[PDB]
């Protein structure tokens, strides 16, 4: 019964995604961040081909053809120590960052499974709000999950009561909350406001009107009597 | 202010519970949301709504036992005091590596500069720089591995805030042994107590 | 009671003072090592911004700041030592203290 | 901001909302936004 509304909000939100990607600089902040992380990793790697590490230079040709061999062997040993520590540093931060990328990718596989291939009941796992369905986008060196979430918007206030005992039997909500606008008591699901009349279909009996505090009196109707009336 | 976020988390959990982690805070009595958190573990709400004094007293006695074990047992905060100690030993090893010469004449800069002219002071200071620089890379890479541990436990603490404080986790033994009802953040130093 | 770590102590190192405290030529040779402390400090700064991210992903799970009302009829659940006490200047709670 | 200048203030942590808590107060959202996060 709100299909046009959900469709139009989805379309407006994906349009806002377009606008944010076009306008906001770090709209791809995580993936542009990772691409830049790779770029600076490689660029530091290459600039370490301009670092001395104690050697005379870094372009091996001038080490070889600038000075005498007897200590050129030692100097090229120092240069290769520096380059090999640079490559080990690069590879171990590639391993740490690939553990980051593998946590991100196990999270993106878990997100594909529980967000795209299914619905995740984990709170804030597929975006803030109650996740509906994610959409993968094959973004560069990553994935963009269009986390279609349900975010409830227009709050209110009502009067509530833990149980509603009709004639000495405490009634409880099967799934939802007992609420009232001030004179009539309604049961509503916990995440969106439908005032529903109180009946044994959505209320069950356990106990009495004394063992529970906050319990108020209200009629819990029965559908058999009106049907039997005629 | 970390404790102010923690107090806001407690206030939202008591007053709203899970509904403040989706959007705005939706006020709800504490008995209501405790009953709903029983309902979320396959235990009916009537269990609390008829044993409310028992659940409240067991909760109070259990948190009293928590305070007693904290005041008495030294390793009550085993994980967080453990991590604080890992930070302390990491920094202290880093500092004492300034007392390590790594095979050089000395580990103090001024004596190295004064005793030797640059001809060999260059080699000695190179040894100090490479030793303390491997010390910095070693320290920083174990800070990266330990921050991957702290980020795994912080993504776990954010997942646990979301699914334990901001909601109820149906994952078995994710928010403690037994069927989770509700967690409470307590911003102990350099961490959180759930 | 699960004691989860959230944030390491946020540490930033200046090699020109750490490796080369009150020494100038040491900083010159550290530069002669190319660029390790630029990326070392960027690693540590990523760690520190990561600690702030950790803290605000754990604790800042909500935009607002909610206050517990002075009347606390929480069905009987005593949160006195759980909720903060207005007596301490550096406000915490008894359990948190 | 204030013309507009640079201001150094204690961070608000967000608006100091006081939840309208009581043993009978309940809030329910009457509407929602489809948020494509
Ligand atoms: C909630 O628990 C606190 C304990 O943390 C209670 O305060 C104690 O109450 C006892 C008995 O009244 C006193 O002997 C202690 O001196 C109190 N200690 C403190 C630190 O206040 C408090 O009364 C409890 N509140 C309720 C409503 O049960
Ligand atoms: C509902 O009414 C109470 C007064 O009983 C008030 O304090 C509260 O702010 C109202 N709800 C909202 C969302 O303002
Ligand atoms: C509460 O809702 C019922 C159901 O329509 C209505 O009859 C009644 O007038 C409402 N009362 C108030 C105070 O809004
Ligand atoms: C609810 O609170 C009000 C005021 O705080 C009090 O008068 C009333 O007796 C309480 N009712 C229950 C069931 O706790
Ligand atoms: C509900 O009704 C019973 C008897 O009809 C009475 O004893 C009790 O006080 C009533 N409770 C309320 C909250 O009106
Ligand atoms: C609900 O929110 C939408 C926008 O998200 C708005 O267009 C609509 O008027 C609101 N109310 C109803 C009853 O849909």
């Amino acid at each position: 019964e709100n299909q046009k509304l959900i469709a139009n909000q989805f379309n407006s939100a994906i349009g806002k995604i377009q606008d944010s990607l076009s306008s906001t600089a770090s709209a791809l902040g995580k993936l542009q961040n990772v691409v830049n992380q790779n770029a600076q990793a490689l660029n530091t790697l290459v600039k370490q081909l301009s670092s001395n590490f104690g050697a005379i230079s870094s372009v091996l040709n001038d080490i070889l053809s600038r000075l005498d061999p007897p200590e050129a062997e030692v100097q090229i040993d120092r240069l290769i120590t520096g380059r090999l520590q640079s490559l080990q540093t690069y590879v171990t931060q590639q391993l740490i960052r690939a553990a980051e990328i593998r946590a991100s990718a196990n999270l993106a596989a878990t997100k594909m499974s529980e967000c795209v291939l299914g619905q995740s009941k984990r709170v804030d796992f597929c975006g803030k709000g109650y996740h509906l369905m994610s959409f993968p986008q094959s973004a560069p060196h990553g994935v963009v999950f269009l986390h279609v979430t349900y975010v409830p918007a227009q709050e209110k206030n009502f009067t509530t009561a833990p149980a509603i005992c009709h004639d000495g039997k405490a009634h409880f909500p099967r799934e939802g909350v007992f609420v009232s606008n001030g004179t009539h008591w309604f049961v509503t699901q916990r995440n969106f406001y439908e005032p529903q009349i109180i009946t044994t279909d959505n209320t069950f009996v356990s106990g009495n009107c004394d063992v529970v505090i906050g319990i108020v009196n209200n009629t819990v109707y029965d559908p058999l009597q009106p049907e039997l009336d005629s | 202010m970390i404790a102010q976020y923690t107090s806001a988390l407690l206030a939202g959990t008591i007053t709203s519970g899970w509904t403040f982690g989706a959007g705005a805070a939706l006020q709800i009595p504490f008995a209501m949301q405790m009953a709903y958190r029983f309902n979320g573990i396959g235990v009916t709400q009537n269990v609390l709504y008829e044993n409310q004094k028992l659940i409240a007293n067991q909760f109070n006695s259990a948190i009293g036992k928590i305070q007693d074990s904290l005041s008495s047992t030294a390793s009550a905060l085993g994980k967080l005091q453990n991590v604080v100690n890992q930070n302390a030993q990491a920094l202290n090893t880093l500092v004492k590596q300034l007392s390590s010469n790594f095979g050089a004449i000395s580990s103090v800069l001024n004596d190295i500069l004064s005793r030797l002219d640059p001809p060999e002071a260059e080699v000695q200071i190179d040894r100090l720089i490479t030793g303390r620089l491997q010390s910095l890379q070693t320290y920083v890479t174990q800070q990266l591995i330990r921050a991957a541990e702290i980020r795994a436990s912080a993504n776990l603490a954010a997942t646990k805030m979301s699914e334990c404080v901001l909601g109820q986790s149906k994952r078995v033994d994710f928010c403690g042994k037994g069927y989770h009802l509700m967690s409470f953040p307590q911003s102990a130093p350099h961490g959180v107590v759930f | 009671t699960e004691i989860l770590p959230v944030s390491m102590t946020k540490t930033s190192v200046d090699c020109t003072m750490y490796i080369c405290g009150d020494s100038t030529e040491c900083s010159n040779l550290l530069l002669q090592y190319g660029s390790f402390c630029t990326q070392l400090n960027r690693a540590l700064t990523g760690i520190a911004v990561e600690q702030d991210k950790n803290t605000q992903e754990v604790f800042a799970q909500v935009k607002q700041i909610y206050k517990t009302p002075p009347i606390k009829d929480f069905g009987g659940f005593n949160f006195s030592q759980i909720l903060p006490d207005p007596s301490k200047p550096s406000k915490r709670s008894f359990i948190e203290d | 901001q204030t013309s507009q200048s640079i201001i150094a203030y204690t961070m608000s942590l967000g608006a100091e909302n006081s939840v309208a808590y009581s043993n009978n107060s309940i809030a329910i959202p009457t509407n929602f936004t489809i948020s494509v996060t």
